[PDB]
């Protein structure tokens, strides 16, 4: 584990120490690597900057340089936690709290995200010590990947009004059923501008000199959209390929460097990631000893190492 | 029962007339909204005078 404590600073509100009970696999971003530290770097108290509290997105960028860490074991002394960046080394499979609306699988990369649930603040208050905790909601990747393209978008309608009011809300989620709804109170703009730039900049890269040849088959794809199943369900109504419809440009130098497929390179080096470097790294995976296929809102799911 | 000019005033043939009658083909594919792969190759033909 490389043992990690984290001690009862100064009293305790007697309740509040059984409150410290039910968050045991829970996750503690704490911004070292330490054999000992005080509470006071934990709370959301430290993840709030100078003057002011981080957004949603900010809280993204505010995750981005700080170390999670699992709840092991809870002490009325101290808190031993593992320092998840390093200490992932358990064949034991130390053991987390899934905090989530969403009853998972048996295999999912999961990744941290902050909460911005509806319903689900994961808010316990200290009065002895005054702090606010939020613990952050560990999630499914795929459906952790539909929920920041919202964030920042909703933030990219936070730049530019224009429209009438009625805007589609990206607030409503779909997980098999299931409607979700999310908060929108406040976009601080950096948070939203330094996300937005990386998702300008790394979309300039991505594109190539062989790319362009590609793009003489846009028409080549509604060919294929009234004649099977597939191409028609896997081009969407409310996308520009339907709308874009309604070449080579020679500049042949040498010709033996492989055009075509340099493009795919270089299109996978920045458009390829872009979950990643908008929010958190997955390094935690679903994985279960018993055979059970999914693990339920508040259970003890066993966690293994980088996906 | 028709008379003189009734018949007289037949004298209006001169304006308007028909020359001869003539069959009109032009078919026609399935629509949008039923235009598939195999359906694209589908033609109907409808035959007027």
């Amino acid at each position: 584990c490389f043992e990690a404590d984290i001690a009862i600073p100064s009293g305790i509100s007697r309740p509040d120490a059984a409150a410290l009970q039910r968050c045991e696999g829970r996750v503690v971003f704490l911004p070292t690597i330490r054999r000992q530290l005080a509470l006071a770097d934990v709370a959301h108290e430290s993840f709030v900057s100078g003057g002011v509290s981080p957004d949603t997105l900010g809280l993204l960028l505010a995750y981005r340089r700080r170390f999670p860490a699992v709840i092991t074991r809870v002490l009325p002394t101290r808190i031993v936690a593992c320092p998840v960046d390093l200490g992932l080394t358990h064949a034991g499979t130390v053991n987390l709290r899934n905090t989530s609306p969403v009853d998972l699988c048996n295999g999912d990369p999961v990744s941290l995200v902050p909460p911005v649930f509806e319903g689900q603040a994961t808010d316990v208050r200290l009065e002895s010590l005054d702090l606010t905790l939020r613990f952050p909601v560990p999630l499914p990747t795929p459906l952790a990947r539909e929920i920041v393209a919202r964030l920042v978008a909703r933030g990219i309608r936070d730049l530019n009004p224009r429209t009438p009011g009625e805007l589609p809300d990206l607030n409503v989620l779909y997980y098999n059923g299931a409607r979700l709804s999310l908060v929108a109170d406040v976009q601080q703009l950096a948070s939203v501008n330094t996300e937005l730039r990386s998702l300008v900049l790394n979309m300039v890269y991505s594109i190539t000199e062989g790319t362009t040849l590609i793009l003489t088959l846009i028409p080549r794809l509604l060919a294929l959209s009234a004649q099977d199943g597939y191409v028609n369900a896997l081009l969407q109504m409310q996308s520009v390929t339907r709308e874009a419809a309604q070449a080579p440009m020679l500049m042949q130098d040498g010709e033996r460097r492989l055009p075509l497929y340099e493009a795919l390179v270089a299109w996978l080096a920045h458009a390829g990631q872009l979950g990643d470097i908008l929010a958190l790294a997955p390094a935690v995976r679903v994985c279960t000893f018993d055979g059970a296929a999914v693990v339920q809102s508040g259970d003890m799911a066993p966690v293994i190492r980088y996906p | 029962v028709v008379d003189g000019p009734a018949m007289l005033t037949l004298q209006v043939l001169a304006h308007n007339m028909a020359e001869r009658t003539t069959a009109l083909l032009c078919s026609a594919a399935p629509d949008a909204g039923a235009n598939t792969a195999s359906t694209a190759n589908m033609r109907i033909f409808d035959g007027a005078l």
